[PDB]
C-alpha cells in the first residue's frame, strides 16, 4: 500500500518498477492480454498522478480508457 | 498525451 513519501524515498530507478507491479494486476482485471501495453503507456505520466490512480478506481478508469483510445487509432 | 509506442511493462525475457 503506496505512500508518496514512501515512493519518493526509494531510488527513482526503482519507483517506475514500484507503480508498475501495482498497475498491471489492476489493468490486467479490465484488459486481460493488453495489460501490459497499457501499463507501459500510463508509467510515462507523473508519479503523483499514478499514486492517486492506484488508490482511485475511477481515475485509473479514466487513464485506461484514454490508452484504449488511443491504441484503437493506431491499429 | 499518452505515447502508443510506450513500450510492454512486464515481458518476460526468455529464450
Amino acid at each position: 500500500p503506496l505512500t508518496a513519501s514512501m515512493l519518493a524515498s526509494a531510488p527513482p530507478q526503482e519507483q517506475k518498477q514500484m507503480l508498475g507491479e501495482r498497475l498491471f494486476p489492476l489493468i490486467q482485471a479490465m484488459h486481460p492480454t493488453l495489460a501490459g501495453k497499457i501499463t507501459g503507456m500510463l508509467l510515462e505520466i507523473d508519479n503523483s498522478e499514478l499514486l492517486h490512480m492506484l488508490e482511485s478506481p475511477e481515475s485509473l478508469r479514466s487513464k485506461v480508457d484514454e490508452a484504449v483510445a488511443v491504441l484503437q487509432a493506431h491499429q | 498525451e499518452l505515447n502508443p509506442n510506450a513500450e510492454v511493462w512486464g515481458a518476460p525475457v526468455l529464450h
